């Protein structure tokens, strides 16, 4: 099998500035027939994938100018002129010259845009859940960038690490920031005998970590 | 306008079977050679099967990986592309797409192969404690825990609120999907103007709606 290989993995690029994206096979992709089956996609967030470029340098219809597609053999390269914030997404290449016909591993392309602190703001659990048993606590961390940021839980002062679940939305479509879901789970009885719950927000747009609490009864 | 509409995806228990449909419109879907690409949950694309056209005698070709288990089949009078897929696997799950050539994808179905049952959500909202009262906007959310399989849409307020809300991807935790979803409203509407999520997951043929309240005593 061709082993299709794409670099790098991701990139961060300011709207405006260019990009440039690699590709290469494990053979040659020159068919018999004398044409090479290279093509290169887009998959925007929860869509599915489309088609950018074939024929190695051929732009599909309605697809910008602003896209180029190079090469030959074993090497190819994408490249955006000017990236848009449309243009976000994993690319990936495909070949269609050898069966099977294999893609890349994609190349996740970011926006970069100004740093922001998140707004932090925390939930205790509903009767629903208290009722059933549980008991989760959550945080929600809005609007940050960039995407790495640690949070920490603390029971009346002690830090917990486990029974904690961590979710990220992908870049904002307007924004390009990123929005964090932070879910403490405990039985309803652990919960029940303490009551103080802090979720601890360290982002590197402050030494200070963004702090949010609530007690059981206050 | 050229249209692929997959259909078939589900939860499949290991060693079952299971038949994906797709409906091609708006080409001459007998002169085309027809594809199927699947992309394993936050993974990359893994081309799975193709067949060719009539004129080239419907010969099909396999990834390594389902030869033997998968059958490619079409049916050219109806412009419908198959996948039947036998003995399936844990790692078979997947979002399967339909692709015209290498040109158009469908929207894609997901198929989950797995020894978990469906399991309908728990829906609980999030409303803030005793949080700060001159606060010009108020975050709202809903907890969707412990379903299978994937996936649930939120929705708030029927749709309406669509500025505002992040929808968080699920994470499986132990057999079983945990999702949130918030919403940012001004401090003006609620709690005056109500705020509900309407969750639902198909799977378990689940539509459930919280009202977001504000903390009692
Ligand atoms: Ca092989
Ligand atoms: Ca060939």
């Amino acid at each position: 099998d061709v082993v299709m290989t794409q670099t790098p993995l991701t990139l961060s690029v300011t709207i405006g500035q260019p990009a440039s994206i690699s590709c290469k096979s494990s053979q040659s992709l020159l068919d018999s027939d004398g044409k090479t089956y290279l093509n290169w996609l887009l998959q925007r967030p929860g869509q599915s994938p489309k088609r950018l470029i074939y024929l190695v340098s051929k732009l599909d219809s309605g697809v910008p100018d602003r896209f180029t597609g190079s090469g030959s053999g074993t090497d190819f390269t994408l490249k955006i002129s000017r990236v848009e914030a449309e243009d976000l997404g994993v690319y990936y290449c495909w070949q269609g010259s050898h069966f099977p016909y294999t893609f890349g591993g994609g190349t996740k392309l970011e926006i970069k845009r100004a740093d922001a602190a998140p707004t932090v703001s925390i939930f205790p659990p509903s009767s629903e859940q208290l009722t059933s048993g549980g008991a989760s606590v959550v945080c929600f961390l809005n609007n940050f960038y960039p995407k790495d940021i640690n949070v920490k839980w603390k029971i009346d002062g002690s830090e917990r690490q486990n029974g904690v679940l961590n979710s990220w939305t992908d870049q904002d479509s307007k924004d390009s920031t990123y929005s964090m879901s932070s879910t403490l789970t405990l039985t309803k009885d652990e919960y029940e005998r303490h009551n103080s719950y802090t979720c601890e927000a360290t982002h590197k747009t402050s030494t200070s970590p963004i702090v949010k609490s609530f007690n059981r009864n206050e | 306008e050229v249209q692929l509409e997959e259909s078939g995806g589900r939860l499949v228990q290991p060693k079952g079977s299971l038949k994906l449909s797709c409906a091609a419109s708006g080409f001459s879907f007998n002169t085309n050679a027809m594809n199927w690409v699947r992309q394993a949950p936050g993974k990359g694309l893994e081309w799975v099967a193709r067949i060719r056209s009539k004129i080239n005698n419907y010969s099909t070709y396999y990834a390594d990986s389902v030869k033997d288990r998968f059958t490619i089949s079409r049916d050219d009078s109806q412009s419908m592309l198959y996948l039947q897929m036998n003995n399936l696997k844990t790692e078979d799950t997947a979002m399967y797409y339909c692709v015209r050539g290498t040109t158009y994808w469908g929207q894609g179905t997901l198929v989950t192969v797995s020894a978990a049952k469906t399991t309908p959500p728990s829906v609980y909202p999030l409303a803030p404690g005793s949080a700060a009262q001159t606060n010009s906007m108020v975050t709202l959310g809903c907890l969707v825990k412990g379903y299978f399989p994937e996936p649930v849409t939120v929705t708030w307020n029927s749709g309406s609120l669509s500025s505002g809300v992040h929808t968080f991807p699920a994470v499986l935790q132990s057999d079983l999907y945990t999702l949130s979803s918030s919403v940012t409203v001004p401090s003006s509407p609620r709690p005056s103007e109500t705020v509900t999520c309407n969750v639902a997951h198909p799977a378990s043929s689940t539509k459930v709606d919280k009202k977001i309240v504000p903390r009692d005593c």
